[PDB]
């Protein structure tokens, strides 16, 4: 999950 | 003078249906027998949250009503024991519960001193215990964890219509073993009655104070600690009006009675002519033996 | 209709007969009524028990004989009181003390802090429920005087397939340090070492926005992740958060293993990834977290 | 009080005290059978009847008149 | 219930  | 006729049928009619009777116990009676060569089961996986307590618990997260295990006291060994974790914010661990007259309720000393019943039962389907059984917590853990802290005491019960009506103590402890378990309740409140520390509601004087059970101490069949000083002794108050209680003389409150199904009931019934059975006189009288009948504690804050 | 008056000689004796053989058979029902009784004072027999068997860790218990998994009290040396969890034995002394497992989504992973912190689930002596131990009892468990310990993560998709992790020197810290997770190193394995971050090709950075050695525990009401938002209330979880995260655990359990964009709430993966062997669009079928000494793991 | 009238007076006595001696082990039973309930396989199903008994036991009386 |  890689946020922005 | 033709009345021998007439008697000597009623006679003969009754003495011929109560053999009949007396057939069918027997075949109820041996067909239990059978059914018990066998045990009921269940499987209770075990929470992963724990404590002292159920307060504690609840306070850790523990937000559910399951069987939950408890350490009081690094002395004592992690033990089993059902949380009402809704009622009144939760928090409540469940020393006593009736519910279904599954779990016989008269026994000696010793079972009395270490707990018996059934804590929890499956929650049909599921893989843990959300359902509580018919218990007694036992003596020696009721006592410590009253010893803890303040602990106060939460009595529930319902009549066979379902109302439902409660009595709250403020302050609730229980002396050890060596004090026979003597017991002490104060700062009462609720619906039902306080039974436990002014005594049989309708009742007059000495009449009602031979009924009080604050400062009572513990009795079962086998063991006599009762406000009743006879010498005969079948005229215990265990023996007479069912379980192990902190009897007087006798009782205005018999939760750990015998479990009538039906709630009336009535003294040509009662084994012995005395009012066993699931008793709070305070609510419903002396022959009305409750559905649901439980006691829990929580520290008190 | 009338019977004579001899007949009343016979009438009372027949009676008599009855009256006093009815009696009989109640002095004996009885007997049978008490002995009834002494055949329903049991309880019902519960399936599930705890071993008598206790120790330091689970590695410290099967070193004492302990042959078989299931559940068992144990108790770290910095430990005020004893804990259960599950330990898993194989046939070579190695005593597994897992503290995480997934495997049907029954257990809702969306918890606070507290909850976290003391854990949540139920533990089953077959090893078949979902649970997470708690971090303090995991803290407590790898952070014993000079015992070295090991991390090993199993997953298993749905297909059949089964891969593990292992992480040397794993450790998780106190409270007050938010429960920082580190190891020393990737022990190696198949699963592919996801803690170590993953390029998901979006920034220059690649690997580091998304890798876990050294983060602190998140969970929606305590945030201690690198990301202005909250990664741990997004993806509804409670995890060793970063910006976001390569491996997910504790995630939401996705049925079936291929869920989208569409079936998350805000809108980022929120399943039980690892990157380095799924897609983060696939969510693991099973999952398992368990520790045990060092010098265990093969030297 | 004849030599056949006291038989029948004890008789009545007697079908009156099992009568009540009868009425319990009924209860008792049922009770006791169902607190096997938390113990054993299963519980035998059963409902008592006490009309039956209290039908008689008014019987009775209006025969001991 | 009581014994009086
Ligand atoms: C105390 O109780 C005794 C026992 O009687 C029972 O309790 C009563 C309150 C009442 O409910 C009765 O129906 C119960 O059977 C009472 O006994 C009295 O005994 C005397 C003979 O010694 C008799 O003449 C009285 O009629 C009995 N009481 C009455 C009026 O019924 C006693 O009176 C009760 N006293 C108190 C403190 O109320
Ligand atoms: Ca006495
Ligand atoms: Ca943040």
């Amino acid at each position: 999950g890689p946020r922005p | 003078n033709s009345n021998i006729p007439t008697n000597l049928r009623v006679l003969r009619s009754i003495l011929e249906n109560l053999r009949s009777k007396i057939q069918k116990l027997e075949s109820d009676v041996s067909a239990q027998m059978e059914y018990c060569r066998t045990p009921c089961t269940v499987s209770c996986n075990i929470p992963v949250v724990s404590g002292k307590e159920c307060e504690e618990i609840i306070r850790k997260g523990g937000e559910t009503s399951e069987m939950y295990l408890i350490q009081p006291d690094s002395s004592v060994k992690p033990y089993r024991v059902y949380c009402d974790m809704n009622t009144e914010n939760g928090g409540w661990t469940v020393i006593q519960n009736r519910q279904d007259g599954s779990v016989d309720f008269g026994r000696k000393w010793d079972p009395y001193k270490q707990g018996f019943g059934n804590v929890a039962t499956n929650t049909d389907g599921k893989n843990y215990c959300g359902l509580p059984g018919e218990y007694w917590l036992g003596n020696d853990k009721i006592s410590q964890l009253t010893r803890m802290g303040p602990t106060e005491l939460l009595i529930e019960m319902e009549d066979w219509k379902g109302d439902k009506v409660k009595a709250h103590y403020g302050g609730f402890t229980v002396q050890n073993e060596a004090n026979k378990y003597q017991i002490s309740v104060n700062k009462y409140r609720g619906t039902a009655g306080n039974a436990l520390m002014d005594g049989a509601s309708q009742l007059m004087g000495e009449n009602r104070t031979m009924t009080i059970h604050n400062g009572m101490f513990f009795s079962t069949y086998d063991r006599d600690n009762d406000g009743w000083l006879t010498s005969d002794p079948r005229k215990q108050c265990s023996k007479e009006d069912g379980g192990g209680w902190w009897y007087n003389r006798c009782h205005a409150a018999n939760p750990n009675g015998r479990y009538y199904w039906g709630g009336q009931y009535t003294w040509d019934m009662a084994k012995h002519g005395t009012d066993d059975g699931v008793v709070w006189m305070n609510w419903k009288g002396s022959w009305y033996s409750m559905r649901k009948m439980s006691m829990k504690i929580r520290p008190f804050f | 209709y009338e019977a004579s008056i001899l007949t009343h000689d016979s009438s009372i004796r027949y009676l008599q007969e009855i009256y006093n053989s009815n009696n009989q058979k109640i002095v004996n029902l009885k007997e049978k009524v008490a002995q009834l009784e002494a055949q329903c004072q049991e309880p019902c027999k519960d399936t599930v028990q705890i071993h008598d068997i206790t120790g330091k860790d689970c590695q410290d218990i099967a070193n004492k004989g302990a042959k078989q998994s299931g559940l068992y009290f144990i108790k770290p040396l910095k430990a005020n009181q004893q804990f259960l969890v599950y330990c898993e034995i194989d046939g070579s002394g190695n005593g597994w003390t897992v503290f995480q497992k997934r495997l049907d989504g029954s257990v809702d992973f969306k918890k606070n802090w507290i909850q976290y912190k003391e854990g949540f689930g139920h533990l089953s002596p077959t090893g078949t429920t979902e649970f997470w131990l708690g971090n303090e009892k995991i803290h407590l468990i790898s952070t014993q005087s000079a015992i070295p310990y090991a991390l090993r993560v199993e997953l298993e998709d749905w297909n059949g397939r089964t891969s593990t992790a292992d992480y040397a020197m794993f450790k998780v810290g106190p409270e007050a340090d938010k429960y920082r997770l580190t190891y020393a190193y990737f022990a190696g394995g198949d699963a592919g070492d996801a803690f170590d971050g993953f390029d998901f090709g979006d920034a220059p950075s690649a690997k580091f926005f998304t890798s876990h050695n050294g983060m602190q525990f998140s969970t929606w009401d305590n945030d201690n992740d690198k990301f202005e938002g909250n990664c741990a209330e997004q993806d509804g979880s409670g995890w060793w958060m970063n910006k976001c995260h390569a491996g997910h655990l504790n995630g939401v359990y996705y049925q079936g293993g291929t869920y989208s964009k569409a079936s998350t709430p805000n809108g980022y993966d929120n399943g039980i990834i690892w990157a380095t062997w799924k897609t983060r669009w696939y969510s693991m079928k099973k999952t398992t977290m368990k520790i045990i000494p060092f010098n265990r793991l093969t030297i | 009080v004849i030599e056949k009238v006291q038989h029948i007076q004890l008789l009545q006595k007697n079908v009156r005290a099992q009568l009540v001696d009868m009425k319990r082990l009924e209860v008792d039973i049922d009770i006791k059978i169902r607190s096997c309930r938390g113990s054993c396989s299963r519980a035998l199903a059963r409902e008592v009847d006490l009309k039956d008994y209290e039908d008689q036991q008014k019987q009775l009386e209006q025969v001991i008149a």
